[PDB]
Formats: C-alpha cells, sequence, structure tokens
C-alpha cells in the first residue's frame, strides 16, 4: 500500500504540473521518487502486546531512545573497477546479491576477467539503528521496560538524538540469526526490530535548534495541527463537561480530593499536589534560559500520616511517574548514567529514573535516609533540570 | 566522458597553478604564488602543496572548485597526476628525488561543517570538519605503492594498496607467464606514509544544550601527522571516505554481500589532508579583517565609557552584582602568560572563584559563560571524579597500548573550565587541580605513560560556603572549609552574601517578575552578547606593559594589601600571598586589555586594587564618585593655594566634569539638583568642614 | 670555564644565579645546588652500597615559589623527570 | 598611525579642567540631541555597511558547497554561523538571519524565499554571478 | 632525605617591599641576522640584569661538573 501510495503520489503530482503551468519541467520532478509518512494509525499497546501474528503491520510505539548507532553507510549502486579495458562499470543491486560480471568491460578485452569494485565513488545509503526503551507506562513489576532496537532509512537519520523522548509508527520485521556463522545454517526463533516509517520527532516543545535535514520541515508541518493530535481526544462534550467543571465553586477543593478520594481530611497537603500536576509554563528566554519550568514538593510529618500513600496515589494518577525508594538508589539510579560503548565507540545513556520521567512528575521515599553521597545530584537537577557528568571517558550534560 | 571530465580538469588545474593565482604585486608577494610556493618546495623537503580553495573558485568562477569538491576522491589521484606534468618542467626534483608524492592539501574552506552534518551522500567528497580531537593514536607507517614479486618470473609490480585489504595483481604482467600464484610482496620498492587515527569530538557550540556530542574518529595521513594534540580544537579538511568494517555483525541485519564473496561491511570516517590548529598579531588580526568591521570596533573602542557600558551589560538577566560582573568581563581577557628569562615560565590567567549564600544567582553565571565564553565546559564537580577532570588514562586496541583521554582540562585549553560545588568534591578530586592552577600544566606518570600537557586554562568555582549558609556571627576562617593553598591560588574571592532590605528586594522582584514576564524583556544591555564576543576577540591580543610609573606604586600599593591582613600577631595571611601580587599584574594587564590600551596607568592599578580587596541616599556608585572627585578637586586648590571654593563653583565645576552625560537640559537641572543634594549631604556627614 | 671557576665567589655567584627570578631563600638555592650538582658515589662491598647522591625534601608553604624552583630544575638539569602526586600510580614511579 | 586601536593618553587623568566656560554648554547640549537623531540612524547604516560586507561572502559560502536545494533557514543559519566565523569575525545567529533576508532582497531572481509555518524555507541554488550587484552597496 | 628545605611565608613591612619591586621588575623584564643578532644579544642583557653567571654556561657547568 506504501508502493502504490508513492505511485499515486508521483502521478497526481504529474496531473498537477500539467496543470499548473511550470514546476521541475514535468520530468526532474518525475525522475526524483516520492516517499510518504503515514503516522498516528492507532497507538498500539506498546512492547508487551507486540503478537507475533502482526509481523508485517503498522505498529505505533512511544518511549525514549537509549544509543544511536552512528550514521552507518549501506550499499546502493556498485561502481566496479576499470580494468585495463578501460571503462568502469556501475550497477545497482536491488537485492542483498552484487553481481560482478566474469568479462570485462564493453569490449572483451579480457573476456577472463578479475573485475573489481571500487568502494569509495560508490553511492549509500543512510541506515542508523536507534536502540530504544519505551514508557514505563504500564511495566507491571519485576522486569525492567523492555527493549525494540529500530532502523531509519536515509530521511529520518539523526532525527532522533540520545535522550530524546521521540515517538515512532513503523511495521514490524523478523530476521533469523546465526550460531557458528561459518556455515549458512541459520538458527529459529527469529529476531525483531521495527522498520521505521515516520517518528513524532520529540513529542517536546524545547525548539532551541534543529537535528537533521529535511525532516524539520515534517516537525513544522506537525507542530500546527497540535490540538486534537496531542489532546489524542476532544469533544465538545468532553470540553463542555471541562468547562462545566471549571465554573464549579468548590473547584479547587473539590479536585483536590479528586486526587486521591481514598484520604483524609488533610487537604491542602492534596492542593499542593495538585498545583504540581499543572506545574508551571516553560518561558524560554533568547538570553538565559532554563527556568525550571516545574515545581518541587517535599513533605514530612509525624509517622503513618498517609504521605507514602499520597505518593503512591499520585504516581498511579500521572501518565508518565516513576516511583522510587531512597537509601535503595544510587546517584547513578536517580541520574542515569553515561557509557562509552566501545563497540561502536559511541556515548549511550542508561536508565535514568529521573530521566524516564522527563515530563511529568517523580516520587522519592525516606529521603532523609537518602546517603549523602547521593542527594547531591538533586542538588543540580532541582534547580536546572540538567545532569553535569564528568568521568573517565565522557563529560556532558544531559538535561532532564 | 569521465575520462575526458577528469582530463579537463587536469587541464583546468595544471592551468590555474600555472599563471598567477594572487594580483598582488609590489605590496604583498609577487603575482605569479604557486609557482613560488613550489620553488620554495624544490630547496627543501616539504613533500607536499597547500593551495587555497578560495583561488580555485577565483579560477573558473567555482565551476572548477565546485566540481573539485562535489566530487573529489575521483580526483585525487588525477590532480596529483596532473601536477607532475607541471613540476617535471620547472623543478626538477621527481628524477632527482632517487618518492613522486605530493599531498595535495586544501586549506580555507568557505563552509565548515558540524560532524553531525556528515551524511552518505557526501561520500568521496570534499569537506571541512570543526571539531575537538581526543586519544590520538600513535604514528604507524601505512602502505601505499608496494612492490610485488612474481613467484616465478620474479617480476616487480607497482601494485597500489586502497586501505581495504591485500591487494594483488591477476596475471603476471611479464608476458612470460600469466600466472595466478600469489607474488610476492616487497617491503623494500614500497613507498609507506605512516597515518596516525584521532578520535574527534563534536565541540559544545554546535550541539543543542542538553544532548550528548556525537562524535568520529578520523585518520591523518602524509605530514599532517603529529600536528593534533588532545584538547586542541582543529577544522580538519580532506576527503569523507568509507572503510571496511568486518566487525559490524547481528543488529543490523538486512546487509548484503558481494554474492552474484562475503558481506561487506562499511562505516565513515573522514580522512584529512591538511590540519589547522589555531584555536604585535594586530599587524595580523586588523588587516586580516577587512575596513568594514573596523568601523563596528572603532565605535564599540572609541566610546568613551566601554569599561562600564560592558560590565553592567555581561548578565543582562541577573540583577546587578557589578562586584562579580566585572571580575568575569576580567576572566574572558587573560593576562599575557609571558614566560620570564630562559629560566622559567610564569601564569598569565584569572581564576575568579565566587563563594556565595543560597539564591545568589552564582550559577547563573556559570551556565552563561560557559555558554558565551568560547570552548568552555561545565560540570558540576561532585558528579565527576579527579581522574576525569585532569587526564585519563585508557587502552586502545590499535597497538594494544594505553593512551591518553584529554578530559575537561585539556579539552577547555584556552577558554573558561567553570566548575560548581568545590566543597562537595571530596578533596580527592580537588587535588587534580592544582597543576592546572599554578604550574598551569598537568603531568602524569600512569601505566608507563609519562607526559605533561600544558592546560592553558581559566578555572572558575562555585561552591556554597560550609553551613549552606555561613553564620556571620562565625568568623571567615573557620566557615570556608577549603585548605590554604586552593584557597590561594584563586586570584580572585567572593565570598557573596545576601541579606534583607526594601529599596533592594523590591527592585530584585520586580527585576524577576520582568523576566518572567516575558512581554516585559525591557532587558536589552548595551552591547549585545554578540559584538561583545568580536569586541573581545579584538581585545585579546593586546599585551600591555607596566612601563608606567604605576610600577613604583603597585609595590607600595601591595604593601598595605598585606598590613591590613593582620593574621595572629604579624603571622602569614589567610588570603593574600605574593601569588596575589602576580595576580594584581594580571588583573591589571586584563583592565587594559578590556580598555584597549597599553601600558597600564596606575588608576588601572587602583581598580585592580579594589575589586581585589572585596569580600537621602541615591545610586550609591554615583554619590561615592561624587565624593571623590569634588575631595580631589579640593585638594588641588589646597595645594594650589587657590583663594576658595563655592557650592555652585563645585556645581560648575561638574559642568566642566560630566559634559558627556549629555541627555537633556531638564537632565542638567536634575543632576545639578542631585549635586546640591550631594554637596549638603556631605554637609551634614563629616567629610569636609564647611566655613562662615 | 676553569678561568671562572678558579675564582672565590663561584660557590656564590653560583647560587645566586642558580634562580633566575626568585628573590631571597639563599639557603633553599644553596640546597637546590647541592643536590644539583651531586656528590661522588661509592659502592660497598663491605656492608651495602652507599650512594653519594643528594635527596632533598622541600616542606614548602603557600606563596614561596617552590615548584617554580623545581620546574627551573626540570629545565636545567640533564636528567629531571617532573611527576606529580596526583598521577602517582606507584606502579609508574617505580618499574613495573 | 596605522589604525592600533590603543588609547593610552585618554586614561591620563582627570586633565579636563582648562574650559571653564560658562552654562555655555546647554548650547553644546542643545545640539546634542540633534546629532542623537543622525547618530542613532549612523550606527544604524553601520549595519547596512556591516552585515554589507559579511554577505560578500555568503554567496560563496552556501554556493560552495552546499548543493542541497530544500534548505530551511534554522539549518543555513546554524550552519553560517559556527562556519568560518568562528575565526576572528564571529557573528550571532539572528544577524544571519539578516543576512540571509538581505541577499534575497539583493538578488530575488535566484533566491526565492517563501515561508511556511516557522523558519523560512529557501530557494534552489542557480549559481548566478554576485558581486555586480554587491557593487549596490 | 637528607636535607628538608624549611620555607615559611611571614608578613613584613619591608622585606615584602623590596621582594614585591623583584617580582614587579621581573615581569616586565620578561614582557634578519643583524636583528637575531640585537635579539640575542639583548637577551643576554637580561640574563645579565641578574649579574651572575649566565644559564647557558651554568648547564654546561653542570654537564662538566657531574661528568
Ligand atoms: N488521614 C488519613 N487518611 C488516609 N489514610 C490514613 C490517614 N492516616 C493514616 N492513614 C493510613 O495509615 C497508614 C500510614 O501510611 P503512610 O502514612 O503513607 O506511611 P508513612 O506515613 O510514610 O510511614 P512513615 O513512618 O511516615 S515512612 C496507611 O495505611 C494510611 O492509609
Ligand atoms: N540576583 C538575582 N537576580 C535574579 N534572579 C536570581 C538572583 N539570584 C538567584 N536568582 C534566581 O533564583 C534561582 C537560584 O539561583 P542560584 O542561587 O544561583 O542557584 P544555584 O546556582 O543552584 O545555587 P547553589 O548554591 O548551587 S544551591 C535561579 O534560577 C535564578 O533565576
Ligand atoms: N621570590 C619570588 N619571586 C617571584 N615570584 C615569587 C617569589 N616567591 C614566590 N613567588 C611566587 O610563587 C609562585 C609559585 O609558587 P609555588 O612554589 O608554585 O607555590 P606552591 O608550592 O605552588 O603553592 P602550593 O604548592 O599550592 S602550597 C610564582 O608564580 C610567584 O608568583
Amino acid at each position: 500500500v506504501i508502493s502504490i501510495m508513492d505511485q499515486t503520489i508521483k502521478d497526481c503530482m504529474v496531473s498537477l504540473i500539467v496543470d499548473n503551468n511550470l514546476d521541475y519541467d514535468l520530468d526532474e520532478i518525475e525522475t526524483k521518487f516520492y516517499k510518504v509518512r503515514p503516522y498516528n494509525v492507532g497507538s498500539c499497546k506498546g512492547m508487551r502486546e507486540l503478537n507475533p501474528n502482526d509481523i508485517d503491520k503498522l505498529i505505533n510505539l512511544k518511549g525514549l531512545v537509549l544509543r544511536s548507532t552512528p550514521v552507518i553507510p549501506d550499499m546502493k549502486v556498485a561502481f566496479f573497477k576499470c580494468n585495463v579495458c578501460d571503462h568502469t562499470m556501475a550497477v545497482e543491486i536491488d537485492r542483498g546479491v552484487i553481481q560482478e560480471p566474469a568479462r570485462c568491460e564493453r569490449i572483451d578485452c579480457n573476456e577472463p576477467n578479475s573485475m573489481s569494485l571500487i568502494h569509495n565513488r560508490c553511492s549509500f545509503a543512510d541506515k542508523q539503528v536507534i536502540k530504544l526503551q519505551e514508557t514505563p507506562d504500564f511495566v507491571p513489576d519485576g522486569q525492567t521496560p523492555h527493549s525494540i532496537s529500530l532502523c531509519v532509512y536515509d530521511e529520518l537519520v539523526d532525527s532522533c538524538r540520545a535522550g530524546d523522548r521521540i515517538e515512532v509508527t513503523g511495521t514490524f520485521r523478523s530476521i533469523p540469526i546465526r550460531a557458528n556463522s561459518r556455515q549458512r545454517v541459520l538458527k529459529s526463533l527469529y529476531k525483531t526490530y521495527v522498520d521505521v516509517v515516520h517518528v513524532k520527532k520529540v513529542s517536546d516543545k524545547r525548539l532551541d535548534v534543529d537535528t537533521s535535514t529535511i525532516e524539520q520541515e515534517l516537525m513544522q508541518n506537525k507542530v500546527d495541527h497540535n490540538e486534537v493530535e496531542e489532546v489524542r481526544q476532544i469533544t465538545d462534550q468532553d470540553l463542555a463537561k471541562i468547562r462545566e467543571v471549571a465554573a464549579r465553586e468548590d473547584l479547587y477543593s473539590l479536585l483536590a480530593r479528586s486526587i486521591a478520594p481514598s484520604i483524609y481530611e488533610l487537604e491542602d497537603v492534596k492542593k499542593g499536589i495538585l498545583l504540581q500536576l499543572f506545574g508551571g509554563t516553560n518561558k524560554t528566554f533568547t538570553k538565559g534560559g532554563r527556568y525550571r519550568g516545574d515545581i518541587n514538593i517535599l513533605l514530612c510529618g509525624d509517622p503513618s500520616t498517609s504521605k507514602s500513600q499520597i505518593l503512591q496515589y499520585v504516581h498511579k494518577i500521572t501518565p508518565r511517574g516513576v516511583y522510587t525508594s531512597g537509601k535503595g538508589s544510587s546517584a547513578v539510579g536517580l541520574t542515569a548514567y553515561i557509557t562509552r560503548d566501545v563497540d561502536t565507540k559511541q556515548l549511550v545513556l542508561e536508565s535514568g529514573a529521573l530521566v524516564l520521567s522527563d515530563g511529568g512528575v517523580c516520587c522519592i521515599d525516606e529521603f532523609d535516609k537518602m546517603s549523602d553521597s547521593t542527594r547531591s545530584v538533586l542538588h543540580e537537577v532541582m534547580e536546572q533540570q540538567t545532569i553535569s557528568i564528568a568521568k573517565a571517558g565522557i563529560i556532558t550534560t544531559l538535561n532532564a | 566522458v569521465d575520462d575526458v571530465t577528469g582530463e579537463k580538469v587536469r587541464e583546468a588545474f595544471e592551468q590555474f597553478l600555472e599563471d598567477f593565482s594572487v594580483q598582488s604585486t609590489d605590496t604583498g608577494e609577487v603575482e605569479k604564488v604557486y609557482r613560488a610556493q613550489i620553488e620554495f618546495m624544490k630547496i627543501y623537503d616539504l613533500n607536499t602543496i597547500y593551495i587555497d580553495y578560495q583561488h580555485l573558485s577565483m579560477r573558473e568562477n567555482g565551476a572548477l572548485a565546485m566540481a573539485i569538491s562535489e566530487q573529489y576522491y575521483r580526483f585525487l589521484p588525477f590532480l596529483q597526476k596532473g601536477l607532475r606534468r607541471v613540476v617535471r618542467k620547472y623543478a626538477p626534483e621527481l628524477l632527482n628525488t632517487s618518492e613522486r608524492v605530493f599531498q595535495i592539501s586544501f586549506f580555507n574552506l568557505p563552509t565548515v561543517h558540524r560532524i553531525r552534518d556528515i551524511r552518505s551522500e557526501k561520500i568521496g567528497s570534499l569537506l571541512s570538519i570543526s571539531g575537538t580531537v581526543t586519544r590520538t593514536s600513535e604514528v604507524r607507517p601505512e602502505l601505499y605503492k608496494a612492490s610485488f614479486t612474481c613467484d616465478m618470473c620474479r617480476a616487480i609490480v607497482d601494485n597500489v594498496e586502497q586501505s581495504f585489504k591485500y591487494t594483488e595483481p591477476t596475471f603476471c604482467p611479464n608476458p612470460s607467464c600469466e600466472n595466478r600464484a600469489f607474488w610476492t610482496l616487497n617491503v623494500t620498492r614500497s613507498r609507506f606514509l605512516d597515518w596516525q587515527k584521532v578520535r574527534i569530538q563534536e565541540n559544545a557550540n554546535e550541539i543543542p544544550t542538553g544532548s550528548m556530542p556525537r562524535t568520529l574518529d578520523v585518520i591523518l595521513r602524509g605530514d599532517s601527522v603529529e600536528r593534533a594534540k588532545p584538547g586542541d580544537r582543529c577544522k580538519f579538511t580532506g576527503v569523507e571516505i568509507v572503510v571496511p568494517d568486518v566487525t559490524q555483525l547481528g543488529l543490523p541485519g538486512v546487509k548484503p554481500s558481494s554474492t552474484l564473496v562475503r558481506d561487506l561491511t562499511y562505516k565513515i570516517s573522514f580522512l584529512a589532508c591538511h590540519v589547522i590548529s589555531i584555536g604585535r598579531d594586530q599587524e595580523v588580526f586588523l588587516n586580516s579583517l577587512s575596513s568594514d568591521e573596523i568601523n563596528e570596533l572603532k565605535e564599540m573602542v572609541k566610546d568613551e565609557h566601554i569599561y562600564d557600558k560592558l560590565v553592567r551589560s555581561i548578565a543582562p538577566a541577573v540583577f546587578g552584582h557589578e562586584a562579580v560582573k566585572k571580575g568575569i568581563l576580567l576572566q574572558m581577557l587573560g593576562g599575557v602568560h609571558k614566560s620570564t628569562v630562559e629560566g622559567i615560565k610564569l601564569r598569565g590567567d584569572i581564576n575568579i572563584c565566587v563563594v556565595g549564600d543560597p539564591s545568589t544567582s552564582k550559577s547563573q553565571f556559570l551556565k552563561y559563560v560557559v555558554g558565551f565564553a568560547p570552548r568552555s565546559v561545565y560540570t558540576s564537580g561532585k558528579a565527576s571524579s579527579a581522574a576525569g577532570l585532569t587526564a585519563a588514562v585508557v587502552r586502545d586496541e590499535e597497538g594494544g597500548d594505553y593512551t591518553i583521554e584529554a578530559g575537561a582540562l585539556m579539552l577547555a585549553d584556552n577558554g573558561i573550565c567553570c566548575i560548581d560545588e568545590f566543597d562537595k568534591m571530596d578533596i580527592s578530586d580537588q587535588v587534580a587541580i592544582h597543576e592546572a592552577m599554578e604550574q598551569q600544566t598537568i603531568s602524569i606518570a600512569k601505566a608507563g605513560i609519562h607526559a605533561t600537557l600544558n592546560a592553558r586554562t581559566s578555572i572558575l568555582a562555585a561552591a556554597n560556603p560550609v553551613g549552606g549558609r555561613y553564620n556571620r556571627k562565625l568568623s571567615l576562617r573557620g566557615n570556608l572549609n577549603m585548605t590554604a593553598p586552593i584557597m590561594s591560588r584563586f586570584d580572585l574571592f567572593f565570598v557573596i552574601l545576601d541579606d534583607c532590605n526594601e529599596k533592594i528586594d523590591t527592585e530584585l522582584a520586580s527585576h524577576i517578575v520582568d523576566l518572567h514576564m516575558k512581554r516585559d524583556e525591557a532587558i536589552e544591555p548595551p552591547f549585545s552578547a554578540e559584538q561583545l564576543r568580536r569586541y573581545i576577540k579584538y581585545a585579546r591580543t593586546f599585551k600591555p606593559i607596566l612601563t608606567k610609573e604605576a610600577r613604583s606604586y603597585l609595590v607600595e600599593k601591595y604593601k598595605e594589601l598585606r598590613k591590613d591582613d593582620a593574621q595572629g600577631f604579624s603571622r602569614s595571611s589567610y588570603r593574600i600571598t605574593v601569588r596575589q601580587l602576580e595576580s594584581m599584574i594580571r588583573l591589571s594587564e586584563a583592565i587594559a586589555r578590556a580598555n584597549c590600551v597599553d601600558e597600564i596607568t596606575p588608576s588601572f592599578i587602583a581598580e585592580a586594587y579594589d575589586l581585589l580587596r572585596q569580600s537621602t541616599t541615591v545610586t550609591y556608585d554615583k554619590y561615592v564618585s561624587m565624593m571623590n572627585m569634588i575631595v580631589r578637586k579640593i585638594a588641588e586648590v589646597d595645594r594650589e593655594g587657590a583663594e576658595e571654593l563655592t557650592a555652585v563653583d563645585i556645581v560648575d565645576w561638574y559642568l566642566l566634569q560630566k559634559e558627556n552625560d549629555l541627555g537633556s537640559l531638564a537632565e542638567y537641572w536634575e543632576e545639578r539638583r542631585l549635586a546640591f543634594k550631594v554637596i549638603k549631604r556631605l554637609v551634614k556627614d563629616r567629610i569636609l568642614m564647611e566655613i562662615h | 670555564f676553569r678561568k671562572i671557576s678558579r675564582d672565590r665567589g663561584i660557590i656564590d655567584k653560583i647560587i645566586s644565579s642558580m634562580a633566575p627570578s626568585i628573590y631571597g631563600h639563599r639557603d633553599i638555592k644553596t640546597a637546590v645546588a647541592c643536590s644539583l650538582f651531586g656528590g661522588v658515589p661509592k659502592n660497598v662491598n663491605g656492608k651495602h652500597s652507599i650512594r653519594g647522591d643528594i635527596n632533598v625534601l622541600l616542606l614548602g608553604d603557600p606563596g614561596t615559589a617552590k615548584s617554580q624552583i623545581l620546574k627551573y630544575v626540570e629545565k636545567t638539569a640533564h636528567r629531571a623527570v617532573f611527576a606529580t602526586g596526583q598521577g602517582a600510580s606507584a606502579v609508574g614511579l617505580t618499574a613495573s | 598611525n596605522s589604525r592600533y586601536l590603543a588609547n593610552s593618553k585618554e586614561n591620563f587623568m582627570y586633565k579636563e579642567k582648562m574650559p571653564d566656560s560658562q552654562a555655555n554648554l546647554m548650547d553644546r547640549l542643545r545640539e546634542r540631541e540633534r546629532r542623537s537623531a543622525a547618530l542613532l540612524s549612523q550606527r544604524q547604516k553601520r549595519y547596512q555597511q556591516f552585515l554589507a560586507m559579511k554577505m560578500t561572502q555568503v554567496f560563496d559560502i552556501l554556493f560552495s558547497l552546499t548543493r542541497g536545494q530544500p534548505y530551511t533557514e534554522t539549518y543555513l543559519s546554524s550552519l553560517i554561523v559556527d562556519s568560518l566565523q568562528d575565526s576572528n569575525n564571529p557573528i550571532g545567529t539572528k544577524e544571519a538571519s539578516e543576512i540571509l533576508a538581505g541577499l534575497q532582497g539583493i538578488l530575488p531572481m535566484d533566491i526565492s524565499v517563501h515561508q511556511v509555518d516557522g523558519g523560512l524555507k529557501v530557494y534552489r541554488w542557480n549559481s548566478l554571478d554576485k558581486n555586480r550587484f554587491s557593487k549596490l552597496l | 632525605f637528607d636535607i628538608l628545605c624549611v620555607v615559611r611565608d611571614l608578613v613584613d613591612e619591608e622585606a615584602d617591599e623590596r621582594l614585591a619591586t623583584f617580582v614587579v621588575d621581573s615581569h616586565v623584564r620578561s614582557h634578519q641576522l643583524n636583528a637575531r643578532q640585537r635579539r640575542l644579544q639583548r637577551q643576554r642583557k637580561k640574563e645579565e640584569e641578574i649579574s651572575p653567571i649566565p644559564q647557558e654556561l651554568l648547564m654546561k657547568y653542570i654537564h662538566y661538573a657531574r661528568t
């Protein structure tokens, strides 16, 4: 359906230009291909739902990315060595096979011939592998949120640096592996990835600077439709109910208790919590900047006074919460830790409890019982929302 | 047509370096320029020739240069071969060379690329890349063209390798046989050029703040080797070829094989031919800069109150702190670091180190500077470790040997390396800095490697006092919780307070609100945060002297800056040592570079001293300036035996003084009333005693 | 060379020229010169080989130009190996 | 002398004590505001000057290397800054935007810039000759 | 160790003044064929502002001695 879509796209381009006097002289247009970007096909249920029944379907996935393989080239058209025959030959592949003609060039000056390939002038294509760690929206317990490796092809490449909180819509895939890699024998239990098609950029509104090529034009085409696409649901019966609730006078009281109905008279706590949920607005300055758009609420008091349970309650309320205990956690747990991967010699980030909570609240218990060696990353993240790590391999600042 | 395409490239290029490429004569260099380059090259053993790219553009309206740039790697051998046809004519170096090798290296490209701009579309093309080196590799000889010897014919073959895999002929070109047995390699008749591989990473200026900087590995061949040095920013120039890496397996998967043979797995790697590493010289910097921008500087330097116009325009968001903002403006303008007599070399840089009570906007200065000072770095400190801060030792698989990681200090060279929360940094890492403070260079003897790398790096600090906020009750001695040396090496000190008031806190609150009221971004200071950069990049080059007898002055002054300190009983100062005197020298020099004036005059020393010493009513500075000027005036009238001085005579004396005050006559009427307020205030004060 | 070294002031002219840019500290400059020139070592198969090589420990104090002195020494002497106690890594100082 | 922009004398002292004029200073000041009109505008023309020289190289900055036709504004700007403008003569981002607008305006023949939702995308390069119009400073 | 260089910093009204004069003059003196002659000899004049033996003499001296 994507193929027939691109066909129709090019053809309607042609009809449009034979109706519209001048654009690309009817040919430069027709020469270049056309690709389509269908996004938001119905948000699938994250990882643990992905069925081997939908190996070839259009899945939608959310969740931040962990590591991005450096740009990897990929053969698309060969350029074979100009032999003593002195007429180099170029040819594409159109499959994982690459055929080198035994005979030499146009004249059979060497019918027996050792044709070689010039692997510098040959064209290429960008294939970026992007690991992905889905959001902990539903991960019950026991297992760390899962991971689905991704591949990206030549236009969405580098649209997703490390740490971002992207969303993707792409087709599932399934490929076998080898064990000995000497004999042609493969292994059952295919491995799986996602050949991406479209990437909702960051699901954020920083807009400091760009990352990639044309893709940003897609981002601009994306940001304007904000209302329905971001609310993911809106009806003026829902919106009418909303405005009606807003009209109600006991609102600030009501919604307070409406957070944790099971929680007793200590309402002001509820009030502060509610105000945390709506936290602030992102006032972005061209000079200065990073003014911690949200707030932060400690709460203390006599033991057995609902505090911990209020925390549970909130963490359940918000769609991004990351519960976490104190004294059973370390600075690395609080703020992701970087690793110079020696595989491809790159920067991977791992398991930021704080980074998982990028946007939306976190929770922390026994805050006092936290160690003094810990409870120091807070001194940074809470007031700048960045973590500046500087260890033997790498120095960087990951904003959380 | 591609054969004759490369041949037209040859013709055009031989023609370019044939005729003159430089029109100048009688003022610069002779008309023919690359002929002179060749002549210089012939006498010596340069073995390569650099040529401008602009001139290439100016050769055939860029078309030649455009063609060279877009597709390049196809022409490297083509142009290198075309070069001989020229050089054979004029300089007969090549037959006397017994070898036929010349790295035609380009430079001065018009469009640098951030490393994340690298695609595969740019394959085989020519490109320039800014970045920061790291973890150089030891130079290893690399084969370029080898002599293969037949197994039975034993004939010589000038076989060329392509950095891919062992190449080999197919039939013995000796027509005696057409064998396929493996021709025996020879190392002697085989010209091999050593190359060094360095891991370059993206700098900070181009990466969006908050994102991890991508990297890559680049290879230096030819004489370009050894030109790199861990930490040095560089702007490489060269090809963007791809190297086969059999080590890519698994996770990608689908990747194809050469079957109509084995999977050709690849990875990008820049290959740079020329390296540039830079970052009375005004003879250079000025005429290098075109006459137009000279007007812009001329303005921003001939204005009278620049030194003030600058200092109140370094922290547009921050409110006041005219002490610290000064301390920063002087930071970005280093000293001279000029070495002594061949005996030793002394430091020429400044290290301001704020220490402030809570909510003093001390992290704002940093997270600003590190975003405005070139080649800078921000590290929270306590998260980091001492080893990471100075230099790291790590192993590499290329030669199975230990080597260096640049770290924050070495990749922060010639830029401010700000830091947070010293106190939180346990001494285990506080120690690793000292050598990057006074000795200016780090020295490391680990895992067999002994080395020493110079880190000419300004530093900073923002640690908080011991008890978070520090008791005004307690003293300062048992209040900072840091040893004597690192307390001294900081050639500034700013214990910032935080206290209550009304005529202050109201202003501060209004200011913060106006900030959070985006619409009320009236924050525009006189000088933008950009023209300040160019003005600095100029002023960085003055290296003034103390020729003014301020020298004598300074000596005497230092005396009191020792006397005022009275630790115990004639016991040594906590805060001031002779290093502070050297610091006064540098602060003076830096203020001079600020005002863009050589030969520091005593008033400069005065400002440096008072800045170093710190730790109704109207705007306080204005009142005290009125006081100072008026008291000097009255003292002069005293000495000169002049008769008397009246209030209205003093007001007209200021009429004289501040005419660049400007504004409107209304202002004069207002400033006059202010002057009368001030003089009657002194009267009400006990500064000058009145008569009659 | 001898013509100079045959004077009477050499033992103090050297000191006053031992340090290019230092004020005072003649005593410390003296010890620097002494351990710089070195003494005649003498192997002792009888009891234990005793080296004739001085070993100065400079108990410094902030402000006093001690590191500048030893940097001068690094430059002037013949086999200087400057190494700071930050990157010590005992495996590094001694052989391994 | 050659434009070594030093000022070693102006910082001498409060030498400005000779002119013991009357309220005549108001006289000078009465003209001050007048020049404030020109001066400001003068400074303005300075950018009309300054930016000018910069663009004299920009039509060989994007030209001589970048033949991707759909180039946008943010990307091209962030390319201009951090290009050779990290050498002796820096420049700011929005200033690069001004440079682009000026290039387009002084050459609307090829360079066609039209904005969609945010950021003005720029045209498809066709490599004219330039200084022939650069003389229009 | 055999020798223990005990240095100490002590406030003095005068000795520090002279020392300061010295250090300031130090930072003052720091900063074709005939230009190189006029430069080498001026560096040697600065080598003589610290009146005793010039340096190169002294390093050749220490080499001679230890040999
Ligand atoms: N006002 C209240 N409303 C609702 N539940 C309450 C209230 N007071 C006590 N409880 C219950 O008492 C228990 C106290 O749990 P928590 O107060 O959350 O634990 P905790 O207070 O964090 O314990 P510590 O000592 O403070 S760590 C829970 O079962 C609560 O449901
Ligand atoms: N003088 C000031 N004017 C305006 N805003 C200020 C000022 N001081 C602090 N602020 C604001 O208050 C916040 C706290 O600033 P700082 O005290 O610098 O934070 P900090 O750097 O984390 O301090 P520490 O010592 O590391 S906890 C900042 O986000 C500022 O925007
Ligand atoms: N007589 C002197 N003449 C000139 N400079 C001197 C003199 N005595 C001390 N100094 C200063 O001392 C500085 C170097 O002193 P250092 O020996 O490095 O002190 P320090 O040992 O590094 O301090 P530490 O090690 O942090 S306790 C020089 O840069 C001078 O500024």
